[PDB]
């Protein structure tokens, strides 16, 4: 297993280590539900650099990228501006999701998931090659995000002048380079924030300025909880190459305009969206208990009928302070559902994919 | 402080205090509390149970997993720890204080008589 260049500051921090996909990573530092308190109270931050990073150079990078992703990047017209995107198989199910930030007309990045680096590298080096794309792994960086609604304000207390200049103002989803900084206002919590990259051999020490600055360390633990309840996809359980974007809440992200743009993927999609396909909901269980992956969810419809979905992801919200899941179900399901515990059938609530929005639960 | 002084111990991690009127308190330790993580449920057993030791008669659930509490001596379930149903919390904070789960009537002296004591129990985390 390996491991970060913050692996000592996190020691140092108090982390409980795991192995996370072939890398050593913080599970929590003490407490994973306070950890989820800092994010949705103040301030908290999380290693993220095992994610992996793509600069991508040369006057075909738009046109590639058009052609590579289900969004469509023509819609980043603003220096900085970045969108979330699925990378689709020729069938229409799920590679990987990620975020792309557009720099110049001849520079882009993407930022993929770490349990997906190779099989994406290797997915993305293939459908450049034609185009002639520079493309760049950065491993040499690290990336730390700080998230919670004094994250922005903490974060810029180790800012510079140029760095505070450039960030003055930033709207959601965009992403600005400044100085060794990179500084994108991107997260995977639902909270405001920043994601920052910066080299390896500096990393210790802006996360150990970060932690004097008030930013609570936070773990894999409240990642989690974070990104659920945010109604937020974990690739690999809300979808998966199997898995089209329209059964994993992921419609939304499908650019279908211009009508003329051609992405792999699209025309099976277009066969899917015709043929209609299961969907992602969320579940609330109000009684004691706690949802986990992969449990049956069952429902019957008016006319006596029996119907089974799969709940893709589970957890308690600390937020909430009940269980909560995204599952994929068969389309006409009603407002409850079933979900079978250990030998019981526990009764929950269905609702949108989605459970605490700027800051509050979406009762 | 990890592991108070006057206590005895079972292997199951779970500790036990002899009351005043000869019953035992039990709870599980710092270092079982550590590996749980938050604790966000506990379902306990019903008073009056008589319970074998090593049966499982409690779960813990945490958010990442439910996990099974045995009984460290065979014995009745006398009181159970109703605290814990709006603050679970407690086997956290408070492993060996307000986080206790149940409360049991001894009904055997020869398993008492080998459960670990402060020494045996800090050689048994020590010893991996
Ligand atoms: C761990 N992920 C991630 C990443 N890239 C970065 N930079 N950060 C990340 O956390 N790429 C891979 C995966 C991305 N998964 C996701 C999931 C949701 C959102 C997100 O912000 N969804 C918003 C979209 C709002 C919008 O498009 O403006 C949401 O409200 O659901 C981003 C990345």
């Amino acid at each position: 297993a390996q491991q970060t260049p913050l692996y000592e500051q996190h020691t140092l921090c108090g982390a409980r280590m795991v192995d996370f996909h072939g890398w050593m990573m913080p599970l929590h530092y003490g407490s994973q539900i306070d950890e989820h308190h800092a994010v949705r109270t103040d301030a908290g931050m999380f290693d993220v650099s095992h994610m992996t990073i793509v600069d991508l150079r040369g006057s075909r990078t738009r046109e590639f990228l058009r052609y590579l992703l289900a969004n469509d990047v023509a819609k980043l017209t603003k220096s900085g501006k970045a969108l979330y995107s699925g990378m689709l198989n020729a069938s229409g199910g799920v590679i990987d999701d990620l975020i792309v930030y557009y720099f110049t007309e001849d520079f882009f990045r993407l930022v993929v998931n770490s349990a997906t680096r190779e099989k994406d590298l290797s997915w993305i080096t293939q459908h450049a090659e034609p185009f002639g794309i520079e493309i760049t792994v950065r491993d040499d960086l690290s990336m730390i995000a700080v998230q919670g609604p004094n994250a922005q304000a903490k974060a810029a207390t180790l800012f510079n002048d140029a760095q505070r200049q450039a960030v003055e103002g930033m709207k959601p989803f965009f992403g600005v380079q400044a100085g060794d900084l990179f500084i994108a206002t991107t997260g995977y919590t639902g909270e405001a924030g920043y994601e920052i990259a910066l080299p390896n051999e500096k990393a210790a020490d802006f996360w150990r300025a970060l932690v004097e600055a008030g930013v609570k360390p936070c773990g894999l633990g409240a990642r989690d909880t974070l990104r659920l309840e945010a109604g937020m996809n974990l690739y690999g359980q809300e979808m998966d190459e199997t898995i089209s974007p329209l059964a994993a809440n992921m419609g939304w992200t499908i650019a279908w305009e211009p009508a003329d743009r051609d992405f792999i993927g699209r025309e099976a999609l277009e066969v899917q969206r015709e043929h209609g396909t299961e969907k992602l909901v969320g579940l609330v269980m109000t009684e004691k208990g706690v949802l986990r992956n992969e449990l049956p969810v069952r429902f019957t419809d008016a006319q006596g009928n029996q119907h089974e979905g799969i709940i893709t992801s589970g957890t308690f919200s600390p937020t909430l302070g009940y269980s909560i899941a995204l599952a994929r179900v068969p389309e006409g399901i009603g407002e409850t559902a079933i979900v079978q515990i250990r030998n019981r059938e526990m009764p929950v609530k269905v609702t949108k994919p989605v459970f605490v929005r700027n800051g509050k639960a979406v009762a | 402080s990890n592991v108070p002084a006057e206590l005895k111990y079972s292997k199951e991690h779970e500790w036990l205090r002899k009351e005043a009127d000869g019953t035992y308190t039990v709870g599980i330790t710092e270092h079982a509390q550590e590996l749980l993580g938050d604790m966000v449920f506990v379902d306990l057993p019903e008073v009056g149970a008589t319970v074998s030791a090593g049966d499982d008669c409690a779960v813990a659930e945490s958010v990442k997993a439910a996990s099974d509490i045995y009984a460290p001596v065979s014995g009745e379930i006398v009181a159970v720890n109703d605290a814990l149903s709006d603050s679970p919390e407690l086997v956290n904070s408070e492993p060996y204080a307000g986080g206790w789960i149940f409360k049991i009537k001894a009904s055997d002296e020869s398993e008492l008589e080998s459960l670990l004591d402060a020494t045996a129990y800090e050689a048994l985390l020590e010893d991996e």
